[PDB]
RNA sequence: GAGACCGAUAGCGCACAAGUAGAGUGAUCGAAAGAUGAAAAGCACUUUGAAAAGAGGGUUAAAUAGCACGUGAAAUUGUUGAAAGGGAAGCGCUUGUGACCAGACUUGCGCCCGGCGGAUCAUCCGGUGUUCUCACCGGUGCACUCCGCCGGGCUCAGGCCAG
RNA sequence: GGGACCGAGGACCGCGCUCUGCAAGGAUGCUGGCGUAAUGGUCACCAGCGACCCGUCUUGAAACACGGACCAAGGAGUCAA
């Protein structure tokens, strides 16, 4: 039969859930899909640095034609923007799981994102409708490989 | 322990054999070929012999295979029996040597 | 009146009547030569009758009804003894039911033959299964198994595995027990731990 | 039998099909040269001895000139060359005895241990390369004396380029 | 010779199943077949290319109706008292264990069909072997 | 007191805050909204941090039952994996490739020889019930007969696809 | 003489013939292969051919007009005289 790929160990990895965000869905799965399998201090600068106006999301699928600067060109998409609330959420839930982490004792300098997920919460009830969100996210250490032995013969 | 030790004399004995002898078989009529020989590298000298050749053939009993390994010289016997072409259950079984009897049988469950 | 209740049987209601979607219809009354519901083997429409049964001591039966007799149930039938040997038995059906439809003659032939199979069927596999000594055993229950899935959850966070591996194999190599010089590990490690 | 039928098991009625010899083409003579087309000695070619039943040929290398031993072939998987060797001096005896159809036909510890391994290639026996040799005797001195044959038997069938199997003359 | 009686071969005349036309286009049609009414339905009609309509020509063989591919007919068996129906019917019928049946009732079930020698088409649900 | 009634878009508008909340100057109009668990045992304590939120840990048979709470469909959406594509593709017939899944006849009977044991064997004894000639027990034994079991020997029948 | 497709039925019964049995009221014989896979199913994709809007309602014509964003639940010949 076949065999599914096993989950990498509960002590290896670090766990984060977000629920019921009063935060854009379509905003955060932008946001969200531009620093997935990424280091965690890669992540943490990219997205302080999307806080101060510095470095532009890339609006891929949700896509709406509001800016084009040269920022794009790293990313190779013409449609740019600076989700503000979008980057503060993240940023609060992956300090989250870099706490964890630290809990569960992992080294802090070699966490890369491994899954990143966002889902939609439901309606806020009032004819204008708001859009939150759920996002949980996971964090694992880099595999580290050893060396095999030589094998002996007998 | 010593009632341990006298219930159980061939497993807490002074110097168990040396270089013990492994055969894994499965289920009867099973079809779990590369999950029982993974389970054979685990443990180092062992071998995998299926329990039946054919579909239709002889319908050999682990209390056969007990006697017919312990005659060739392994030291234990390992029955792994499936459920949904999975492994679900591990039947441990200690042939020992000499004159003692085939002893203790652990019977385990593979779940994960 | 046996067309009568024949009618009353097939057209509106049976007890024993079993019917199934795939064309044939059974019946469930323990004196049936055949489980069908057709007239010639109904027991209830043929007030003269002929079945075949085993008593669980192993003893085979001939089960005879007679009409005179049906107005009681209870003295309804009566047990004739059947031949271990099986040409003698199948001549016993022949002698007593003599002058009966060659249909009850037969299928009571048939019904002989098929309980002396299943008898040397019987003492076949349970010969076999002694051998095996193998058994089916029910499975899992649903609420056992989830309170397994449950706890094992629980066990392998609080197991903290590759902690606990690194933990008790560090415990090793201080403690001295791979020995000098160590073809486990590194010179330039080693000389870290004095 | 034994029982009785315990079912509505109907016989089969008595069929009208009676068994009559097989007439082969007339092409297949004893001493044609064949060539085979199917099987594991495929584009070779042999000799033939007798015509057995229902389309099954006996059928010689001889084993010396090329490598085919007494083997039957079926006629529809091989092809009558117009040459044709002499039999002469070859045993009668010995090809009636090959041609029957009982030649070429024929739980415990060691059956246990041996489920999965792939059996050992039993070698020949005393009797099948003895009488291998005694039907040859007389086959391959009779192939020496026609000129060019050893060398034609030896070779192996194959088609070139402009080969057209319709217009070949075989 | 453990097996079903001499039957003449199983010819399906169609393996697959007659879809509702546009039951792939829209969720809320479900795939069981329905005849098409407007009268200008290109399906109703039969024009080529389109799918075909259910009709007695496709009826298969009297003799080899309700026939599993072995050649036995599924018999819906709820208890030991099922099985023995099937005791002058061991090679037309196979005994089909109901889906709410216990475990243990199941295995009473199978055994008793192995003394009879009727065919079992679900005898490892919930069960299993130990030695 | 009842019912061949309805079963939370049903049944009275209202199973619950229901002529309530809300609308209109007013006469009047008038909703939506049931279900944790057997028992709150309704998550102690550690640690993130500004929250109707996590990670540990605990209660419970179960927390993928955590006062968003029985089951938890579809539309719709996200992540992971496979494949494809560039105004294509979708449906019908027919193969091919890849992935996953299943797993074919359920696989047996019959003779001969030796031993062992029970019987429906013995014109054996005793008892019980009966439809009054049929069944069932208890005790005797192996001259005959018949069944089993064990140990040898032999034969036959077997599902499907080719040629 | 060469080739293709097919083998329905299932004790005997009939008409016959080249009469120790036959080609005469429907296929048997011999040999081989088949369980770490014979043989199927589902999905995805490629390929050849075909077709490519449904219900209503008119027309010589639907290439007219009306309805259709999707899904769940509800929803229309009933009962009395
Ligand atoms: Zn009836």
């Amino acid at each position: 039969v076949r065999y599914a790929a096993t989950e990498i160990a509960p002590t290896k990895s670090a766990r984060a859930r977000g629920s019921y965000l009063r935060v854009s869905f379509k905003n955060t799965r932008e946001t969200a899909q531009a620093i997935n399998g990424w280091k965690l201090q890669r992540a943490l600068t990219f997205l302080q640095n999307v806080i101060d106006k510095k470095e532009a999301v890339p609006m891929r699928r949700y896509a709406g034609s509001t800016g084009r600067t040269a920022q794009g060109k790293q990313w190779g998409v013409s449609r740019a923007r600076w989700p503000v609330k979008s980057a503060q959420f993240l940023i609060g839930l992956l300090k989250n799981a870099e706490a964890n982490a630290d809990a569960k004792g992992l080294d802090t300098g070699n966490l890369i994102i491994k899954h990143i997920q966002v889902n939609q919460a439901p309606k806020q009830r009032r004819p204008y409708m708001s859009n939150p969100c759920h996002i949980e996210l996971i964090l694992t250490e880099a595999e580290e490989t050893v060396q095999k032995s030589e094998a002996v013969v007998r | 322990p010593d009632s341990l030790t006298s219930q159980f004399p061939n497993l807490f004995a002074d110097e168990p054999p040396p270089v013990p002898k492994i055969l894994v078989t499965t289920g009867i009529n099973g079809t779990i070929h590369k999950e029982a020989e993974e389970i054979a590298s685990i443990f180092p000298n062992a071998t995998y012999i299926r329990r039946t050749a054919h579909r239709y053939a002889y319908k050999y009993s682990v209390r056969e295979i007990a006697k017919f390994a312990k005659n060739r010289g392994y030291t234990a016997l390992l029955v792994v029996q499936e459920d949904q072409k999975r492994p679900s259950r591990l039947v441990v079984v200690h042939l020992n040597g000499e004159g003692v009897p085939p002893g203790p049988t652990l019977t385990y469950t593979i779940r994960n | 009146s046996d067309e009568i209740v024949w009618q009353i049987i097939n057209q509106q209601f049976c007890a024993f009547k079993l019917k199934t979607t795939k064309g044939q219809n059974f019946c469930r009354n323990e004196y049936s030569v055949s489980g069908l519901c057709n007239r010639q083997s109904c027991p209830l429409a043929n007030s003269r009758y002929a079945t075949v049964r085993q008593s669980p001591k192993g003893t085979i039966y001939l089960y005879i009804k007679t009409i005179e007799r049906s107005h009681m149930p209870s003295k309804w039938w009566e047990k004739i003894k059947l031949s271990q040997n099986y040409q003698k038995a199948l001549e016993q059906i022949d002698q007593r039911l003599q002058f009966f439809p060659k249909f009850l003659i037969h299928k009571c032939k048939q019904r002989l033959t098929r309980l002396v199979q299943v008898a040397i069927r019987m003492r076949r596999i349970a010969a076999e299964e002694a051998r095996l000594g193998e058994k089916l055993v029910p499975k899992m229950a649903p609420k056992i198994k989830k309170r397994e899935e449950a706890r094992e959850r629980k066990a392998l966070a609080a197991a903290k595995l590759e902690r606990t591996i690194e933990r008790e194999l560090l415990d090793r190599l201080r403690q001295g027990a791979y020995g000098d010089q160590p073809l486990n590990c590194n010179p330039q490690i080693w000389k870290k731990v004095l | 039998q034994k029982w009785y039928p315990a079912e509505d098991e109907a016989q089969p009625k008595k069929v009208r099909k009676a068994v009559r010899p097989w007439t082969p083409r007339k092409s297949l003579q004893p001493g044609t040269v064949l060539i085979l087309l199917a099987g594991r000695f495929r584009g070779k070619r042999v000799v033939l001895l007798k015509c057995l039943d229902q389309g099954v040929l006996l059928v010689t290398g001889p084993f010396k000139i090329n490598g085919v031993p007494l083997r039957r072939v079926n006629a529809r998987y091989v092809i009558a060359t117009s040459v044709k060797v002499d039999l002469t001096g070859v045993d009668q005896a010995k090809i009636d005895e090959v041609a029957q159809p009982k030649y070429f036909t024929a739980a415990s510890e060691e059956a246990f241990f041996k489920q999965g391994e792939k059996p050992q290639k039993k070698p020949v026996s005393s009797t099948r390369a003895a009488d291998q040799k005694a039907i040859d005797k007389a086959l391959i001195a009779n192939i020496k004396k026609v000129d060019m044959l050893a060398s034609y038997l030896a070779s192996s069938f194959s088609l070139r380029k402009g080969d057209k199997p319709h217009l070949m003359k075989f | 010779m453990v097996a079903a009686k001499k039957h003449v071969p199983i010819v399906k005349k169609r393996t697959k199943r007659f879809m509702r036309h546009q039951s792939d286009r829209f969720k809320c049609l479900d795939s069981a077949w329905r005849k098409p009414k407007g009268i200008d339905n290109r399906v109703r009609r039969r024009f080529k290319g389109n799918l075909a309509m259910p009709s007695i020509g496709y009826g298969s063989n009297k003799k080899t109706k309700h026939m599993m591919p072995s050649g036995h007919k599924a018999f819906l068996v709820h208890n030991v008292k099922d099985v023995e129906l099937l005791l002058m019917h061991n090679r037309t019928y196979a005994a089909e264990i109901a889906h709410n049946v216990s475990s243990r009732k199941r295995i009473d079930i199978i055994t008793r069909a192995k003394q009879l020698g009727v065919k079992v088409t679900n005898a490892k649900a919930k069960v299993t072997t130990e030695v």
